[PDB]
């Protein structure tokens, strides 16, 4: 089976830039096959015998390469560019699929919007008790969650999920739940979620009390 | 245009069996390849099987992962395409397409979890505190998917929907909304919880503690 290495896994550009991504065959094929996918959607063919652009791909795109090393180069980026893109060879059984290249829009830094949310009247009622953390449209990725209760840091129970990145504003955002029991949750007064983002080398803080 | 319409996914337990289907039209099915493809954020993309058309004999291939399980065939006459799925494996869950004319054409998927948990619907818990974010706990459920609209789609701008995470064998989603803090509570925000595996389909009103 040949393996199929993208690279990079992961990257961002501005509209206009150029962007080359590059598949690494382990073993020499004759051809390379390119996919583009959208969250939510299906992949579509995008570049077909190594070069050949399928219907509807607009010129900015150009496959080429040959043996084991083949590249996808956007000459001038577009927004709507944002995809995952898949390289693919036939050159043998089995079909493979390299892992995907994620082309992601570059933009300004933006601090993320904290909001914090006690456990619903209704959830207590069910003896639980989930207190939720949204740090929402922050630029770039990577964020950090700290909870504490009566001050101290809480590990364990944490529940994290990561948006990809906002096809409107091109920022991410983040969701944690910290689920407790309603005896421990009754237990404690004040809970506390803390973001540490690149944008402020002070947490953001949010908190309530019982 | 071209259709490829799947059906027969769904939730089995691991040893059980699947069988899906897929309905072609708006090209020559019987000059057509005809592959499946699978979908996991573990794995990627993943080819399942080939079966080939009538003048190439109809000859086919599996992936290892799947040889001596999965079963794929045709019906011309019917321009259909199936993959008869057993002995199925935890690993095996993923979004499965059908896909036409050597890769040319993708249907939307079909997602097909396997799984010893049982369909459960979600408990929908409303998170309420010149903007102020609201959201929606949608806790619990089992399978995936789970649709979250705000005010019945109208709130459209100012939402996140957060990739559900399965912990302790069931999944937790969350979902925020965003409106001017003079507009709540005076004027009503809705969660609307859609559950089609346990046919679930609920609205939670946010209201202020």
């Amino acid at each position: 089976q040949v393996v199929l290495t993208q690279s990079p896994g992961i990257m961002s550009a501005s509209p206009g830039e150029k962007v080359t991504i590059t598949c690494s065959a382990s073993s020499s094929v004759s051809y390379m096959y390119w996919f583009q996918q959208k969250p939510g959607t299906s992949p579509k063919l995008w570049i077909y015998s190594t070069s050949n652009l399928a219907s509807g791909v607009p010129a900015r795109f150009r496959g080429s390469g040959s043996g084991t090393s083949y590249s996808l180069t956007i000459s001038r980026m577009e927004a709507e560019d944002a995809a995952t893109y898949y390289c693919q060879q036939r050159s043998g059984y089995p079909r493979t699929f390299g892992g995907g290249t994620k082309l992601e829009i570059k933009r300004a830094d933006a601090a993320p919007t904290v909001s914090i949310f006690p456990p619903s009247s209704e959830q207590l009622t069910s003896g639980g008790a989930s207190v939720v953390c949204f740090l929402n449209n922050f630029y770039p990725k990577d964020i950090n969650v700290k909870w504490k209760i009566d001050g101290s840091e809480r590990q364990n129970g944490v529940l994290n999920s990561w948006t990809d990145q906002d096809s409107k504003d091109s920022t991410y955002s983040m969701s944690s739940t910290l689920t407790l029991t309603k005896d421990e949750y009754e237990r404690h007064n004040s809970y506390t979620c803390e973001a540490t983002h690149k944008t402020s080398t002070s947490p953001i803080v949010k908190s309530f009390n019982r | 245009e071209v259709k490829l319409e799947e059906s027969g996914g769904g939730l089995v337990q691991p040893g059980g069996s699947m069988k899906l289907s897929c309905a072609a039209s708006g090209f020559t099915f019987s000059d057509a390849w005809m592959d499946w493809v699978r979908q996991s954020p573990e794995k990627g993309l993943e080819w399942v099987a080939e079966i080939r058309s009538k003048v190439n004999n109809h000859a086919i291939h599996y992936a290892e992962s799947v040889k001596g399980r999965f079963t794929v065939s045709r019906d011309d006459s019917k321009s259909s395409v199936y993959l008869q799925m057993n002995s199925l494996r935890a690993e095996d869950t993923g979004i499965y397409y059908c896909s036409g004319w050597s890769f040319l054409y993708w249907g939307q998927g079909t997602l097909v979890t396997v799984s010893a948990a049982k369909t459960t619907p979600p408990s929908v818990y409303p998170l309420a505190p010149s903007m102020v974010t609201l959201g929606c706990l949608v806790k619990g459920y089992f399978p995936e998917p789970v649709t979250v609209t705000w005010n019945s789609g109208s709130l459209s701008s100012g939402v996140h929907t957060f990739p559900a995470v399965l912990q302790s064998d069931l999944y937790t989603l969350s979902s925020s909304v965003t409106v001017p803090s003079s507009t709540w509570p005076s004027e009503t925000v809705t969660c609307n919880v859609a559950h089609p595996a346990s046919s679930t389909k609920v609205d939670k009103k946010i209201v202020p503690r």
